[PDB]
RNA sequence: AGCGAG
């Protein structure tokens, strides 16, 4: 998650060993401080759970030289990982300008109460989304995730499961009663995720024009139902955004995603921004895997 | 070889029919193996019932609007298609929804024959207008899964009879998420989380139990091949 | 590239602090006179060690009594009871 | 309209900022309260000292800073700026 | 920059540094007068609210 | 090279095409190293100059402010939004109340001037607005929260301890190493902040008059006879290589009425002359405009307030002409 | 590896004694000059702050007796190309209108077309005077070096990616097995032979007796010669230098024939990496931004694994108090950590040692000192003696492990040359078999580098319809913009080479195969092929060979003419909706392993004049917190963390032990003091006769 | 060229006058 | 409703490769079930493999035996390709002794009762007139891949040479579902699981063991009820 | 000195 970073077991144990010695003396796994230091130096099997108990909600600053700007130092809540590598969140990559072709980075450990408070409040990676330079989001999805979301939300005319209003012989045979039915059809080889359809939506707020037409004044969307003439992929995407956000119904170019995240940060609290951004990342990776973009 | 960790299945309840089951700690990689199995099974194995066709009087050639109701054909279809119904019968059973007089036609205004129960007795199907009369004939079968609407091959069969997509499956939407617990002390075991949403026909937990049963059947065939063979046993 | 090999290593420092603390506690366990004799024998109280004669003079007792009580003190403190609270420091 | 904030991002920082004038004020507020709570835990078994707390049921293994912040969230403290 | 020129001129002029910027405070290892180090946030007085003390 | 490389990378370059290609690639890889060095040095200088610019108060209540144009009136009559408005008017605080056709206030002083505000202003039909900027900040030590405006990162009004100088320096100096270096890239920004006399020292008029232009060999004379009628000044051996500027459509024509600042020769005008001619405000505008033009030419967006912080730090001293009687050389 | 050594030779550095220095070297010497063609590689060059100052001599280049670099050219006379190869220096080339290698010849020695491409004196490549061109290039690839000549499909790679591939071939570690690439070049064999790390028979003869340690060969005339292999020797960079024979016990071998392959050699031809089944799709965000996800097969079958040998040296010297002894009598340390140590000290061969274990038991004298009252009391209680000799034993440095290959002991008493004032010097060799793990750096030959983000189990690995799991998954987002499409070409060709092909020449040869060399119309499965640098497999020929890809085991072509295969999802189980570019890419394991990169510190050595602990993983080094990082912290407004860092974490020598005590005892971290470096500065300023005083107020 | 070598078949359409030095 | 329960049938192609047809499934169940079976087979089928070897005239795997044309590491690789089936969980030890010239194959190994070498023709080393190879191998039962256990951890001398153990006896598993998809919507799925094991156990037994494990697990999802 | 990331 945007406020987390994997931290190798050996590196964390070495960084925190003043704390782990205390903790495994208090738990009575060691008799005194020197015995505890001996256990730490030999990495006894019992000093790993104590490590997991010490490392808890104790932020660590991550830095990548050069620090061309402020967001090149960011505090993460460290999680223990198996081997020798710091697992960085993909979204903070553009903030660090860090690609994974050997880009080492350094981890510092705030100690005092003020240092921990500053790392947790001022520098937390989920608190720093917008660039201080221009205010454009810096944690928004990029590369694989943008491709996944663009593939998911793009519409292709003439697709399987599309909507046809032909009459005289049969009904429109393209309309779905709920997104659950739409996804069930998607599981079958019937409805593509990129096919224009009309679906009955009852949990996603409609855009301003249709809301002002059908509701007008106080359209309370959590219960009300409306007809959305869109693709299923756009419905799935709009389910990632918060409840209050109206339906977008646009192919999600990089610019459109950036504008969405700008507007979300301006209107919604930054925790909502962080969670929405994380969900966008997950969906983007999944549908980038499903997009079938490849070179030959 | 006697798995050293026992999987445990618990559940959190979010709404009347909606839950989050969690199975943990699964061996290092059994999250997905059975997460996708349980998703595709819960959604298509649990025997359910659903309306498979409707007949709206006055809708025989043009399927655009009905006289005597506000909603058009599509909205009646969609409202009916979301009607939770349990049929303990064997073969298709028809149903009649007749209402004449200004007012709102709800599911409770239908007359269920013996063998079928409508567990959504308060949903809105339509609103009559201009002293109109709505006389709809439904056809309820029982199946499993989202069988898409079957086209009426016979031309003379019933030009009125509108084939409707059948959501037989009692579960509506399931999504699994395999997180990883205990990278080090366990070597990165995985826990799976099934978010289950089911219509009022059956509670989510019973859907999951029937799933478990039907999956036991298949892998029990596999086992039947050689009853006595080493297998990682939970004990 | 050259390590100051005479800097407070910050681990032996805390080790020595806790060693002094636990040594003081375990000394407080035994009888008061015993504590006094061992203390003033090794100069723990103020860093000045003295022999049997001085402690005999200050307490107004012959040298031999101090020697004897010192032997008893060592024998007591060597007991496994008050050794596992002082091992891992040597 | 968030979902269960998990870990270091709990309680949400925005709804803490509602309790103070700026992020820096929150930083010092939480840090000083955390120092007070640690002093309480240390200098309490010995002769009873004055600094009080915690005011909220702490977790079984939960750091003093998190306890301080959970106190701030509940409007359980007061502070005056220089 | 130009450490020798700067120090020569400062020595000739008897210049006293009031230690008010960020670089000087960093050099002498004391709190920078910015962010959380300013005099209004640093000396915030923190104490339990009276109702909380009564409850506890 | 006019050869050229007439083949694709899927088709595969021939031997000579590959050799010709390698020149530019090696040149770029050396340029990137030297450029990262130069940009790091510039960032260091920018950080060091503006260490002492941090928010201290909440408000000056100063009336002084800066005018931002927003949309431009169309010749046929219409307001087209200014292209570079996101980095100029957004996230600023109004210093004076907005007036539409001498009517009521659409938005009064002390407003964040966000997207809805700009939309309302363009709808009303008003282009120039006075906002509060660090340049015209009355507080002596550092700046204040309101004049600085909104914090771009936090998205709200800046705090009372933010080190806006460091943020401005880093924001200006990070996009360097992506500025592909008259001087037009990182060297241009370097000589703009250093206030060095540019290589293309294109002189600008001193007094409104008629430009008595000549055609010389190895030089020109952009003479000007004023409308003050005072003492017409002439210009020196203005080199023939420097081409004439395009004054408003018509290029500078002999005997043409120019204003107090209209650049006569092509290229840049040294900031010192424009300062001496037009006071501090116009040199401020010139510096911000030139730096933002350099940063836009590559496609990088930096809010104007950071360049304004640096420019403010540049204009804080005065030369003494007369001691008076108080220890001033 | 052999290539790294070979290219360290043939290296022309423009800096050194009497040469340009990096700082004083301008920007015009680093560029490529038209005269470099054939005399110096324009591609192979360091990518750091040395680009252009260091280059590699081309393959055919030669050095004039006067020191200038000559290059061969075919003298073409009266429009008639010849074989006479004249070696021209740059000056002579400028005076002659030199043609290009791939100029079609009519087979009569004469050019079959007017308008033959040419170069002229000014280095300008332009239009051409037909006929009466005085010289012609000897062959393609004349301009590339040995390292760059081993990148197939070089012409399809941008100069940046080709440069990186050339510089990265020299970083590949020697694997345990080594496999000759399916797709290679003609430079593989010659590079391996001339590198000198591969044994070649000096004279013809019949192998008399071959074993894993030597080969005895009987020459044609009586005499016999024994080549002795170099088994598990350590190279300068810690890699393995194993040599194993590749000849039977009866084979007749001619002079100059390879008879024992080296570290990175397979049957005599260079082999820097392994051929892996690769998919070019994006996969779940684990191969994100040049990251690589590998199957677990590569760790199970042990195909990307390298033996790393590390040598530790310790010498007992002559000190004032006496001499240091090497024995198993280390003071105060128990009889457990003195377990493996031999009767004479140094650890035994084959004894597994982990970080912190003792290798050489050494004991240096201490001289009388002052035991504290507490320690004297404790010694009396626990009945011990000071021993008057300290320990300075050699121990496995932190983070290392492995077996113990061998011990080399030099001693004065046995009259072995040793420095003055040392009695013994013992070196222990510790070998560890490193397995590929996340954080390790991998790369192909086309600059497509990347660290390993994840190692998936084989079961959740995309598998072809046949059921074969893919070994590696690269990202499609890195190909189009880095302009190294060559890798994709290689991939396709690799797959073809792996499968084998048959061009259906039922009615003549297909028009796209008319110019194919004979005998390439049919290739058996797993057939090694070569595509020389700038003459190779044209795209049309590759399309054709991809169409005819004779089936794997049943009648089933897993790769359509487009080169893309329909893959099944390992986790979900459904097929991916669209085909995926699948093939065989030859990828190398670069020597940037995470085991050597990981480092951590909580407390350790501190520098001499100043505190601010020593830097470097070699020591117990703290990570530099520079001025840019401190500015970033100031911008954040976090004053307390910055003060903490620059005072108690780094320099303040009193608040340091205090913070350690506070952390270990659960107390609050204390107030920080004056950093020691500031007082050092004050003393330096005062010693410059500058009266600096810190006024209280 | 080299007496005993793997038979690596080439896609080379041009004969080389000079053997690599 | 489908109104028919599923059934399985084996099609023995080789003694190792076989097609299991399972039909009729439910629309969409084919790929999911096949992938579940494949992931159980490829990862969680218990088996036996050599866990540690000891050559008499060797001290570690970074040396050479006199007279063998192969290193010790090459011997380890050649032994990695050895397929053995054991019948008792406890560790078993087998021996391989050869002297003089000859091709030391797996068939030279002498397996005790229960354990058997199913590829005697496999090559382990080649000797000459001066060579003698005496190596004792240890085989145990397990599942999946387990990294070579370190020497120090488990009480051991300076002679043991731990080898990575790959216990799973399955080579290649794929699956092809053949959906029917008729417009009258009486569709079903038929899964054809190709399974190829490495001569240690027939494909039938591997599929049965996978069935055992998966039934045990899904029984938990059933016991909630 | 060679070398890695930007
Ligand atoms: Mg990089
Ligand atoms: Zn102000």
């Amino acid at each position: 998650k945007l406020h987390q970073c994997g931290l190798p077991k050996l590196m964390a144990l070495e960084l925190f060993k003043p704390f782990v010695m205390k903790r495994l003396v208090d738990l009575n796994h060691a008799q005194n401080i020197k015995s505890a230091k001996r256990m730490v130096e030999r990495q006894r099997p019992q000093v790993w759970d104590v490590l997991e108990e010490v490392i808890a909600e104790h932020p660590v600053l991550l830095n990548r030289a050069p620090t061309l700007h402020r967001l090149g130092i960011q505090a993460f809540e460290p999680m223990l990982v198996e081997g020798k590598a710091i697992q960085l969140h993909p979204l903070v990559c553009e903030a660090f300008n860090a690609d994974f072709d050997g880009d080492q980075m350094a981890v510092h450990l705030p100690l005092s109460a003020e240092a921990q408070a500053e790392a947790r409040i001022l520098m937390l990676s989920s608190n720093n989304i917008l660039s201080p330079a221009s205010g454009r989001p810096l944690a928004m999805p990029r590369l694989d995730m943008v491709t996944g979301l663009y593939y998911l939300t793009t519409e292709v005319p003439g697709d399987t499961g599309e909507y046809q209003p032909a009459s005289g012989d049969h009904p429109e045979t393209g309309v779905y009663s709920s997104p659950a039915e739409a996804i069930m059809a998607a599981d079958r080889g019937v409805l593509s995720v990129r096919a224009k359809i009309k679906v009955r939506l009852t949990q996603l707020r409609p855009p301003v024009e249709i809301e002002a037409e059908l509701f007008g004044h106080s359209g309370w969307q959590p219960g009300d139902a409306w007809m959305a003439e869109t693709t299923l992929g756009r419905v799935m995407f709009n389910e990632l955004l918060p409840l209050g956000y109206p339906f977008v119904n646009k192919q999600m170019h990089k610019k459109v995603q950036a504008a969405i995240i700008n507007d979300l940060a301006e209107r919604y609290p930054m925790i909502v921004v962080a969670q929405t951004v994380d969900k966008l990342k997950d969906a983007g990776f999944y549908w980038a895997t499903r997009s079938g973009v490849t070179v030959s | 070889m006697l798995i050293s960790q026992r999987p445990t299945l618990s559940e959190d309840v979010l709404t009347d029919n909606r839950s989050q089951f969690v199975i943990e700690p699964l061996e290092p990689g059994f999250g997905y193996t059975l997460g996708n199995s349980l998703r595709r099974t819960l959604l298509s194995s649990i025997p359910g019932a659903a309306v498979t066709s409707i007949r709206i009087d006055g809708v025989l050639h043009e399927f655009t609007t009905v006289p005597g109701v506000k909603e058009d054909v599509t909205e009646i279809i969609l409202n009916l298609k979301s009607l939770v119904v349990s049929s303990e019968e064997d073969e298709p059973v028809t149903m009649y929804l007749r209402k004449q007089g200004p007012g709102e036609v709800t599911a409770g205004d239908i007359v269920p024959p013996a063998g079928v129960t409508v567990h959504n007795p308060g949903m809105h199907i339509a609103t009559l207008n201009d002293k109109g009369k709505l006389e709809v004939e439904l056809v309820v079968e029982r199946g499993r899964g989202y069988v898409p609407a079957v086209q009426n091959r016979a031309s003379g069969a019933e030009i009125g009879r509108i084939p409707v997509d059948s959501i037989y499956s009692p579960v509506l939407k399931v999504t699994y998420k395999v997180d990883a617990t205990r990278v080090e002390q366990r070597t990165d075991f995985d826990k799976l989380i099934l978010d289950v949403e089911t219509k009022n026909s059956i509670s989510p937990r019973d859907a999951l139990a029937s799933a478990g049963k039907t999956l036991v059947e298949l892998f029990g065939l596999a086992r039947e091949l050689n009853v006595e063979a080493e297998g990682i046993e939970i004990g | 590239f050259i390590e100051d090999s005479e800097a407070v290593v910050a681990v032996d420092a805390v080790s020595f602090t806790l060693l002094q603390d636990q040594l003081q506690s375990v000394l407080d366990t035994l009888s008061e006179r015993e504590a006094g004799v061992v203390r003033l024998r090794f100069g723990l109280t103020d860093g000045q060690p003295r022999t049997l004669d001085e402690i005999g003079q200050v307490y107004g007792v012959t040298r031999e009594r101090i020697r004897q009580i010192e032997s008893k003190t060592m024998s007591k403190l060597r007991h496994p009871s008050r050794s596992q609270v002082l091992r891992d420091y040597l | 309209g968030y979902d269960t904030p998990l870990g270091i991002t709990n309680p949400p920082i925005d709804e803490l900022l509602d309790r103070v004038s700026s992020k820096y004020a929150l930083v010092i507020y939480a840090a000083k309260r955390a120092r007070q709570i640690n002093d309480y835990y240390n200098q309490l078994g010995e002769g009873i000292l004055e600094y009080v707390g915690p005011l909220v049921e702490p977790g079984l293994q939960e750091k003093p800073l998190s306890i301080a912040l959970r106190e701030i969230h509940a409007d359980l403290l007061e502070h005056t700026e220089g | 920059q130009e450490t020798t020129r700067v120090l020569t001129d400062a020595a000739i002029n008897c210049r006293s540094d009031k230690l008010n910027g960020l670089k000087e405070n960093v050099i002498i290892g004391k709190l920078i007068p910015a962010g959380t180090g300013i005099n209004r946030y640093r000396n915030i007085a923190v104490q339990p609210t009276e109702e909380a003390r009564a409850a506890a | 090279i006019p050869r050229p490389v007439k083949s694709s990378f899927r088709e595969g370059l021939t031997v000579l095409e590959y050799f010709i290609n390698t020149h530019g690639a090696r040149k770029g890889l050396a340029d990137t190293a030297l450029r990262t060095a130069d940009s790091g040095y510039l960032t260091r200088r920018l950080v060091d100059v503006s260490q002492d610019v941090i928010v201290r108060e909440h408000d000056c209540q100063t009336e002084r402010g800066i005018v931002v144009e927003l949309a431009e009136r169309a010749p046929d009559g219409t307001l087209i939004r200014d292209p570079y408005i996101e980095t100029s008017a957004y996230a600023r605080t109004l210093g004076t109340d907005a007036v539409d056709e001498a009517g009521n206030v659409i938005v009064e002083r002390g407003q964040d001037l966000g997207d809805p505000e700009i939309d309302a202003l363009l709808a009303a039909g008003i282009t120039q607005v006075k906002v509060r900027s660090v340049l015209t900040c009355a507080t002596s030590t550092g700046v204040c929260a309101t004049c600085y405006g909104r914090s771009m990162a936090t998205g709200k009004l800046v705090d009372i301890g933010e080190a806006v100088g460091i943020v401005a320096a880093q924001s200006i100096g990070e996009p360097g190493t992506q500025l592909t270096m008259i001087t037009g890239g990182l060297p241009r920004v370097q000589e703009l902040f250093e206030a060095r006399v540019p290589r293309g020292k294109a002189p600008i008029a001193d007094v409104t008059g008629r430009v008595r232009l000549e055609d010389g060999e190895r030089f020109y004379k952009i003479t000007i006879v004023p409308d003050d009628g005072g003492e017409e000044v002439v210009y020196d051996k203005i080199s023939k290589r420097q081409r004439l500027r395009v004054f408003k459509e018509r290029v500078l024509s002999d005997g043409d009425h120019v204003e107090v600042g209209q650049q006569l020769m092509e290229g840049s005008a040294d900031p010192h002359e424009v300062l001496r001619v037009q006071g501090p405000r116009e040199v401020q505008i010139h510096l911000v405009r030139e730096v933002q033009e350099v940063y836009r030419a590559q496609g990088v967006s930096i809010h104007d307030k950071h360049i304004e912080v640096i420019v403010r730090q540049m204009l804080r001293r005065v030369t003494i002409i007369d001691s008076g009687s108080t220890e001033f050389l | 590896n052999p290539l790294s050594g070979l290219t360290h030779k043939r290296r022309l550095s423009a800096l050194g004694p009497g040469g340009l220095s990096r700082e004083r070297a301008g920007l015009e010497v680093r560029d490529v000059h038209p005269s470099h063609y054939g005399r110096m590689c324009p591609i192979e060059t360091p990518e750091g702050p040395n680009i252009g100052l260091i280059g590699s001599l081309s393959v055919y280049a030669r050095v004039n007796p006067f020191g200038f670099i000559e290059t061969p050219y075919r003298k073409v006379v009266d429009g008639v190309v010849s074989d006479e190869i004249v070696y021209l220096t740059a000056d002579e080339e400028d005076r002659h209108v030199v043609a290009q290698a791939n100029s079609p010849i009519d087979a009569d020695g004469r050019f079959v077309e007017p308008r033959v491409l040419v170069r002229r004196k000014a280095g300008e490549v332009e239009y051409v005077p037909s006929s009466e061109v005085d010289y012609m290039d000897v062959s393609p690839r004349q301009m590339v070096s040995v390292a760059t000549a081993m990148i197939p499909f070089l012409e399809h790679d941008d100069a940046n990616r080709a440069l990186m591939g050339a510089n990265m071939q020299r970083q590949a570690v020697p694997l345990v097995r080594s496999e000759a690439p399916l797709v290679g070049t003609g430079m593989e064999l010659r590079a391996a032979i001339d590198a000198g790390d591969v044994v070649v028979a000096e004279e013809s003869g019949v192998i008399e007796e071959v074993s894993a340690d030597y080969i005895t060969v009987m020459h044609d005339n009586g005499t016999r010669r024994t080549y002795r292999m170099r088994k598990f020797a350590r190279s300068n960079h810690g890699t393995c230098a194993n040599q194993c024979p590749i000849v039977d016990a009866g084979d007749r071998v001619e002079a100059g024939q390879v008879i024992a392959d080296g570290p990175c050699t397979d049957d005599g031809e260079m082999a820097l990496g392994k051929n892996l089944l690769v998919a070019i799709m994006p996969w779940e965000g684990h191969n994100y931004e040049d990251a690589i996800i590998l199957s677990n097969r590569l760790v199970e079958e042990d195909v990307l694994t390298s033996i790393h040998i590390e040598e530790h040296e310790i010498d007992a010297r002559d000190t004032k108090l006496g001499a240091e002894e090497i024995t198993r009598d280390i003071p105060n340390i128990s009889d457990e950590v003195l377990a493996d140590l031999d009767e004479r000290g140094i650890v035994r061969i084959g004894a597994e040692v982990r970080d912190g274990d003792i290798l050489v038991g050494k004991v240096t004298p201490k001289g009388e000192t002052e035991l504290t009252p507490e320690e004297r009391l404790l010694r009396a209680i626990f009945g011990e003696k000071a021993r008057e000799v300290r320990d300075t034993s050699l121990k496995v440095p932190h983070g290392e492990s492995g077996k113990v290959i061998g011990i080399r002991v030099f001693s004065r008493e046995d009259e072995d040359e040793l420095p003055a004032g040392v009695n013994e010097l013992v070196r222990v060799y510790v070998a560890q078999k490193r397995k590929i793990s996340d954080g390790d750096k991998l790369a192909g030959r086309h600059g497509n580098k990347g660290v390993i983000g994840k190692i998936l189990p084989v079961e959740d690995m995309p598998f072809l319809a046949d059921g074969t799991p893919v070994d590696i998954i690269l990202n499609t987002h890195g190909v189009p913009r880095r302009m190294n499409i060559g890798q994709i070409l290689e991939t396709h060709l690799g797959w073809c080479a792996h499968s084998g092909w048959k061009v259906d020449a039922a009615k003549g040869v297909p028009d796209w195969a008319a110019r194919l060399p004979d005998e390439l119309l049919e290739a058996q499965p797993n057939a090694i092929v070569s595509t020389p640098v700038f003459d190779g497999a044209q795209e049309a020929e590759l399309q054709g060979l991809l169409s005819c890809t004779l089936p794997n085991r049943d009648g089933d072509v897993l790769v359509d003419a487009d080169g893309k295969a329909m893959l099944f999802d390992g986790r979900s189980g459904e097929p991916f909706p669209y085909p995926v570019t699948v093939g065989y890419m030859y990828i190398m394991k670069l020597h940037h392993l995470v085991d050597d990169k990981i480092h951590a510190r909580s407390t350790g050595p501190y520098s001499m004049i100043t505190q601010q602990p020593l830097g470097g993983k070699a020591q117990f080094g703290g990570q530099r917190f520079g001025e840019m990082e401190c500015w970033a912290m100031q911008a954040y407004g976090a004053a307390y963390t910055l003060q903490e860092l620059l005072t108690i974490k780094s320099d303040d020598t009193v608040g340091r032990v205090k913070v350690y005590e506070a952390i270990v005892k659960g107390e609050n971290i204390p107030e920080p003091g004056i950093p020691e470096s500031f007082k050092v500065l004050l003393k330096e300023l005062q010693s410059l006769c500058l009266n600096v005083e810190v006024l209280s107020s | 060229s080299v007496p005993g070598a793997p038979n690596r078949v080439s896609f080379a359409k041009l004969r080389e006058p000079l053997e690599v030095p």
